[PDB]
């Protein structure tokens, strides 16, 4: 292990107590010492890979089993159909257009001519007439967006170029003269781009200076009339929702805003799914955990009426004007999605029909189009493009387009769902993937996913290397919807945030133990993955309850639970983990804290022959969402806590990070995200003593 | 629009 030097100086009181920051030096990213860290670390990790010998052949089996064309979900405007394409490894989805359905694609604009596909497309939008696609290219690596604007009948550029947009959308109007966006100044913004002009002649609509960190997102309704524009707090599932009614301004958007206030207050969500004139129809859920649909007239404000009302048991996560005057519901019932056909006008139930595990999304048909289309997705099921012509076809679901997986036969594997009680009773809903009739005999390896935060639903989607881990490695897998999640709706989402965060790192270690005494694997057997909040969740765990696990593995998680509102974009997480700035909220997170939680298991009586599971913490450089100072000073903190301290540590496993050079949070190239899986999966199946197959 | 189910 390389030397990193404490600095013994550094101790902060928080409200009586002392906390010693003895690496606070390495949240300067600049710092030679800080680069030197890098490098060393870098160096100790490629020497430990080196020894696992089995990333090799990953890597290949996921490259082979990656390697089949993908066409995305099509949508259309005006008489054209777009969609994204990747002919199987390519670095980055191809944004494509087409006459007709089953014409000849042509090649809109392809993002791997562009830094060798370093980013693909985050950003992207196509004009009603069809004319003009705007999308959104990042300049470097960080979260920076320049808006392009393209048209489509030669595949020509505009000279119009918008600066300082981050994740706003391009919001066109119906006489194609221009869009919405929702820019930066040089205190988000909102927008109106003229086509041809320059940025400095962009109507302002929307700035709130006395509240700086308010930000936006925007809507046109689907007759054009209305330009909604939500205003959001933090990551709450709760909004604003002014409206501006642009037929009757006397000089179109040139005169410049008189936004009608519907709703003045973050009480709530709403999300405009269908309008008749003046008459809205709006997803919410206010009074209401799983959402319901209410009805509204904007000339009388004040009253709300439900249309579909709240389901007892099950969350209505989206909702869908399709066919002129129908709706389409994706509710998910226990982490299983379920479509509903509906009349708009009366929210009368028309048609139901129950996915399979797995996942239906993407659903972006328009209330004037007749065929909706949507993606299907599962473990085994590696993707698949529905479509349902309402008009001449209402009942079926036929396949559009159908993913292949080259030499993998589904039928060897199966998924259960099953549930589990938690420390508290609550019972928790698992996925399970498996061969076949395998024993429960304690013997397989075992790899454990959550996140656990943020109302953030996990559903079994496709992994390819989840296959080779599965087939080639005997291995059973595991996703866990634990609380924090909105798998069951707000109440689901607030039993695992604030005061309640540590119900969903117990969730997570009864999920454990529950897989421990089933029989499909055992202590010492078990890794368990996470990214973000889910980073958060395994390193949590792993202080916590180290004996029960072999190996771990935590993406770009938030670490330093006491100073993550700091820095870049993380005061807006506060809604969900507290703020040490309030004595009360301190309390919570000091005790789950990970790098304020690192001890000696084996210094603990009864639990001498004990050790922390083999660690690897992955993280980019140039990470400006979860920036990487958290990954580093836990690393700091555990190898020094549980190694470079004393003379022969019992701590034998290995505690190392993969740092990935040049890379960012967002939108990652198929082969760097090859490089990191082939990574994680060959040190996993070292740290768990487990052979290849 | 992730480039790749990995
Ligand atoms: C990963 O989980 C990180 C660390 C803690 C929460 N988080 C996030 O990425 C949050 C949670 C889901 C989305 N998110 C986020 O970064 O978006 C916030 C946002 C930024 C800018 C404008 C609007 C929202
Ligand atoms: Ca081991």
């Amino acid at each position: 292990y390389p030397p990193v030097r404490r600095d013994e100086t550094v101790v902060d009181d928080y409200f009586g107590v002392k906390v010693a920051d003895p690496y606070r030096w390495l949240e300067d990213p600049n710092s030679e010492e800080t680069k030197e860290f890098v490098d060393n670390q870098e160096k100790l990790a490629n020497s430990v890979l080196e020894e696992c010998e089995l990333i090799d052949k990953f890597k290949q089996k996921i490259i082979d089993f990656v390697n089949f064309p993908r066409c995305g979900v099509p949508f259309r405007r005006a008489n054209k159909y777009f969609h994204f394409y990747n002919s199987g490894l390519q670095a980055q989805n191809v944004f494509q257009m087409q006459d007709d359905l089953d014409g000849k694609p042509e090649v809109l604009y392809d993002p791997n001519l562009r830094e060798g596909g370093r980013s693909g497309l985050s950003l992207y939008s196509v004009s009603e007439d069809a004319k003009y696609f705007a999308f959104g290219i990042h300049s470097g690596l960080t979260e920076w967006v320049t808006i392009k604007i393209l048209k489509t009948e030669d595949r020509s550029y505009l000279p119009d170029t918008l600066e300082w947009v981050k994740f706003s959308p391009a919001i066109w109007t119906h006489d194609n003269k221009g869009f919405f966006y929702c820019p930066y100044p040089p205190n988000q913004e909102a927008r109106y781009h003229f086509l041809g002009t320059d940025q400095s002649e962009d109507i302002l609509l929307w700035r709130d200076l006395e509240n700086p960190a308010h930000h936006l997102k925007c809507q046109i309704t689907d007759d054009g009339k209305y330009f909604l524009l939500y205003i959001l707090d933090g990551c709450d599932d709760a909004n604003k929702v002014y409206c501006l009614d642009l037929t009757k301004l006397p000089n179109g958007l040139e005169s410049f805003a008189p936004f009608m206030k519907l709703i003045d207050s973050f009480d709530a969500s709403y999300t405009a799914i269908a309008n008749d004139g003046s008459v809205f129809t709006f997803q919410t859920n206010k009074d209401a955990p799983r959402k319901k649909l209410v009805r509204v007239d904007l000339n009388n404000p004040s009253v709300w009426t439900d249309l579909v009302p709240e389901s007892k048991k099950d969350l209505l996560e989206s909702a869908h004007a399709v066919n002129e005057n129908q709706l389409i519901l994706r509710y998910l019932s226990d982490v299983k999605h379920v479509l509903e056909i509906r009349d708009l006008e009366s929210g009368a139930l028309q048609h139901r029909l129950p996915i399979d595990i797995g996942s239906v999304d993407g659903i972006t048909a328009r209330r004037r189009d007749s065929v909706v289309f949507f993606k299907f997705t599962s473990i085994l099921t590696p993707g698949i493009v529905y479509q349902c012509d309402l008009k001449n076809d209402p009942t079926q679901l036929k396949i559009f387009r159908e993913s292949v997986v080259p030499d993998f036969d589904r039928s060897e594997f199966e998924v259960k769902q099953v549930f589990v009680p938690s420390k508290d009773g609550t019972k928790i809903p698992i996925f399970i993937a498996a061969r076949k009739g395998i024993s429960l005999d304690g013997s397989h390896p075992c790899e454990m996913h959550g996140y656990g935060g943020f109302g953030i639903n996990m559903m079994p989607t496709f992994s390819a290397s989840r296959i080779v881990f599965l087939k080639h490695l005997g291995g059973v897998f595991c996703l866990a919807n634990i609380r924090g999640g909105g798998e069951y709706g707000e109440e689901w989402h607030k039993a695992g945030f604030r005061d309640k965060k540590q119900n969903v790192f117990d969730d997570f270690i009864s999920a454990a133990e529950y897989l421990i005494s089933s029989g499909y694997t055992k202590a010492r057997r078990v890794a368990i993955e996470g990214g973000s909040n889910g980073g958060l969740l395994v390193a949590a765990c792993i202080n916590q309850r180290p004996d029960l696990f072999g190996c771990a593995e935590a993406n770009c998680g938030v670490m330093d639970m006491l100073r993550f509102h700091k820095f870049t974009l993380g005061y807006l997480w506060t809604g969900d983990y507290g703020c040490s700035d309030k004595e009360e909220e301190f309390k919570w997170l000091i005790k789950y804290s990970p790098i304020h939680n690192v001890r000696r298991p084996w210094e603990q009586p009864g639990n001498e022959e004990t050790q922390y599971p083999a660690t690897m913490i992955l993280t980019a450089d140039h990470d400006d969402r979860v920036v990487p100072l958290h990954s580093f000073k836990l690393l700091a903190t555990m190898q020094h806590v549980l190694c470079t301290s004393l003379e022969d540590s019992p701590q034998k496993n290995p505690i190392i990070a993969r740092i990935q050079r040049k890379a960012a949070h967002y939108g990652r190239a198929t082969m760097t995200q090859i490089a990191e899986v082939a990574d994680r999966y060959g040190f996993m199946a070292k740290a768990l003593e487990a052979p290849w197959i | 629009n992730a480039s790749a189910p990995v």
